[PDB]
RNA sequence: CCCGGCGAGGGGAGUGAAAAAGAACCUGAAACCGUGUACGUACAAGCAGUGGGAGCACGCUUAGGCGUGUGACUGCGUACC
RNA sequence: AGGACCGAACCGACUAAUGUUGAAAAAUUAGCGGAUGACUUGUGGCUGGGGGUGAAAGGCCAAUCAAACCGGGAGAUAGCU
RNA sequence: GUGAAGAGGGAAACAACCCAGACCGCCAGCUAAGGUCCCAAAGUCAUGGUUAAGUGGGAAACGCGGAAGAU
RNA sequence: CACAGGUGGUCAGGUAGAGAAUACCAAGGCGCUUGAGAGAACUCGGGUGAAUCCACCCGAGACUCAGUGAAAUUGAACUCGCUGUGAAGAUGCAGUGUACCCGCGGCAAGACGGACGGCUCAUCACAUCCUGGGGCUGAAGUAGGUCCCAAGGGUAUGGCUGUUCGCCAUUUAAAGUGGUACGCGAGCUGGGUUUAGAACGUCGUGAGACAGUUCGGUCCCUAUCUGCCGUGGGCGCUGGAGAACUGAGGGGGGCUGCUCCUAGUACGAGAGGACCGGAGUGGACGCAUCACUGGUGUUCGGGUUGUCAUGCCAAUGGCACUGCCCGGUAGCUAAAUGCGGAAGAGAUAAGUGCUGAAAGCAUCUAAGCACGAAACUUGCCCCGAGAUGAGUUCUCCCUGACCCUUUAAGGGUCCUGAAGGAACGUUGAAGACGACGACGUUGAUAGGCCGGGUGUGUAAGCGCAGCGAUGCGUUGAGCUAACCGGUACUAAUGAACCGUGAGGCUUAACCU
């Protein structure tokens, strides 16, 4: 503890923020852009990262992972379409993050959304 | 006589011949070259400082510029002193080799102790205190393998602090 | 009329002798909370006051040494029933 | 048929902890005990203060009992702060 | 006799120890106990003596010793 | 109090279920009154934009927990230690020493915090005891009494007496003796008294009390400063600033069993029998590490019971302690060890000594004049110039102008804005909050990706066999959070604030 640790401590039981995680990652893939604080914004990041590069490929495994780890018929319908040809030339950098001004103090806000998010 | 500076990489075991495990540390030591002298009519006493390493031109201050252009050496990480004695004196800019260390058999490790949280009495002691950020000195320590091309020494045990940290190998007093 | 949020509240103009009378509304001190004016305090030990005591701004006999606030230091100093 | 056994609701505070201006002027949590019998409960009424009640702790009688509240004796009281 | 009902000065401090009974004010001088190296105001004053252990600056009986005292 | 506590009856479905119990579902109700903010009027310096009328945001002053806000207490506080006195341990009296001002996190030497009694491992003496190791006592054994690093502050029966109790008897692992208010009645309790009800009677004008009666019974509060440890904001070391060290002072530990030969040598008639501490070998404790020796590792894989869903299977996700187990990445630990407590030196009590008397002897000393015990200090590991006596060394920067006065450690205005720091982001092996390391387009600081490593185990699909289960090649396959070297694919942009503009007075030495 404290050497080496990647994650915050995020108090809460393990499911939950798993459910959360699923859920901010459904609502990006679905809107493409999200208002959320800092830490947030990178979980969701962190979180969602590796479910576009695996959607990358087209395969039927690749589609039963993602349909387990987001438990969404229409989001796994939607990848492996639009997402993979779009971003198929990028490695990495799938999602930006970018600053609202403010509450400085308290916690912060910003926007988390894609490189393109349209076109 | 004189220690160097080196930097922490990992710690391994060493297999020799008869089959026998020693731990061993990984410890990278740059040629350590001399910047400035200080004598006993100046500054009152024998003195050397030695810098290792290198830092980009953009963050090094401009006096620390200025101080290493003095003295014709590139800058580097940081500076550190050792007492002389009463041997031969070096010159500025007289870069340092491991050498020296490959006909000792006993050198010490001086090194930084990683950050901890608070502890209680009994983790401390079996008083509560800050732990880490302190220094750890171990004596009476071999040194199992000298590499002057690879500047790889290696020292019987585990040294101080984690990988990335930089510790101080000097010639073992006791004896 | 303006700011304010198309509210509350505030600032102007007017009425009002007076708004240093605005519905918390005659006269308006203290304990308490902030700002400004002048001073002491970051090498200095105890009922925190008493005399001496260099200065810091101002008004005075328009200097000639007085008063409006402070004492760095120094002799003395174990509150009341 | 069990003052029978295990086991829900339910009942007892028997034990430990939570607090002693508390969440409550005696309550809460975790175990323990009974769980067809001397069981419990909804509602209605009776037993009244030198008294009633009390399987006798002189327990309880409106969060108080070795004799409760209100107004009068009483602006009471020997001694005392 | 003091305090009880008296201030002040000295004994380093202190209520019973010594001097000393404050009407008030004045940047004056002289005494008592106590001091005159400093702290702190005053002779590092003068003469005749004991003292080598800091006894002074804490001690009984007893043959200089006796003598061991409190973070 | 919209309280967390209490309130009597009826409606009583599905699955695995003997069950109205257990876990999830049907219709229905909820995600809880702390977890989380805008730009907060106004004021300043700025850049950006069509050339008066200005518009956008940053770096700041001005709110901050998105906050109302109570709590016992409080004569005034500028609230240090030691020594002596004191109605008796003096933060306040006399003498002496130390300490920069104001905060934050823990430990209580103790504040006589505040409103009798013993149950007390942390700093103390007797064997102290919230359950480590021991040494002695011609101890018959167990056991007492004597001693160490030490304070089970929840507990026996009893004489002197009042009981746990102040002296002690039997004590076992203690039933226990005071320092600190016997650390707390800011813990408990009465177990006998003055005090929960009886209770012989008392000293006592009375108050006040009877450590005297036989049984005794219900005792309250949310760290105020202070001492120690660590860590922060301001200021000063005299022009400012960044680094590296000397050093006045201060911090804690010097434990202990065996053997090899040295040497069965010396000494010693014989018996007897070392100095040798020359080297290795154990245990208690301290620093550090995870490659090795065990755990955790609710973030990773696999197996499995019930239940809801993906329109059904195969296969998955949610719940049943992480639903229950096999493990296990990195990290954190010990159940594992590299080192440590040196060697040596100074002065040492006792003791051992070169020449040597006073007083033709003697003798550790009178003259010349030397070693030495686990005692003391260096030597081993350190911090430290707030040491105001404020150190030493190296480096970087400012080289302007004008006006006025009460004419000097003077004041004011335009311009300049150096080095350095802070402001914000990525962040860490730094972290309660501060603070600190690295980077910010002149880049691997963070995220993801590439290939590898560890872990887990034969993922799904396909065709065959078994008329079920299930197996075969696909396949040492799939997945893998924290590990390794690169990748700018993404985020740290151009920037802006403080911080200056030649640095006071006196004196000695150099050309004027």
């Amino acid at each position: 503890m404290r050497h080496r640790k990647s994650g915050r401590q995020l108090n809460r039981n393990s499911s939950h923020r798993q459910a959360m995680f699923r859920n901010m990652a459904g609502s990006l893939v679905r809107h493409e852009i999200i208002k959320t604080t800092l830490p947030k914004a990178k979980e969701l990041r962190r979180v969602v990262e590796p479910l576009i590069t695996l959607a990358k490929t087209d395969s039927v495994a690749n589609r039963r992972l993602a349909f387990a780890r987001t438990r969404d018929n229409e989001i796994v319908a939607k990848l492996f379409n639009e997402l993979g040809p779009r971003f198929a030339s990028r490695a990495g950098g799938y999602t930006r993050i970018l600053k609202c001004g403010f509450a400085g103090d308290n916690a912060p806000m910003a926007y988390i959304e894609l490189v393109d998010r349209s076109e | 006589m004189i220690g160097l500076v080196g930097k922490k990489v990992g710690m391994t075991r060493i297999f020799t011949e008869d089959g026998v495990s020693i731990p061993v540390t990984v410890i990278e030591v740059e040629a350590n070259r001399v910047t400035q002298v200080k004598d006993l009519a100046n500054d009152g006493y024998r003195a050397i400082q030695v810098t290792t390493g290198a830092k980009k031109a953009n963050r090094v201050t401009k006096p620390e510029a200025g101080h290493f252009a003095k003295a014709g050496v590139e800058a580097g990480r940081g500076l550190w002193e050792f007492r002389l004695a009463e041997g031969e004196e070096f010159t500025v800019g007289q870069s340092i080799s491991v050498e020296l260390f490959a006909d000792v058999k006993k050198v010490d490790v001086t090194g930084t102790s990683k950050g901890k949280g608070f502890a209680g009495t009994v983790k401390r002691w079996n008083m509560a205190g800050q732990m880490g950020n302190e220094r750890v000195t171990v004596q009476s320590l071999d040194v199992v393998r000298v590499d002057a091309e690879r500047n790889l020494l290696l020292v019987k045990g585990a040294v101080p602090g984690a990988t990335g940290s930089d510790l101080i190998v000097k010639p073992a007093v006791k004896a």
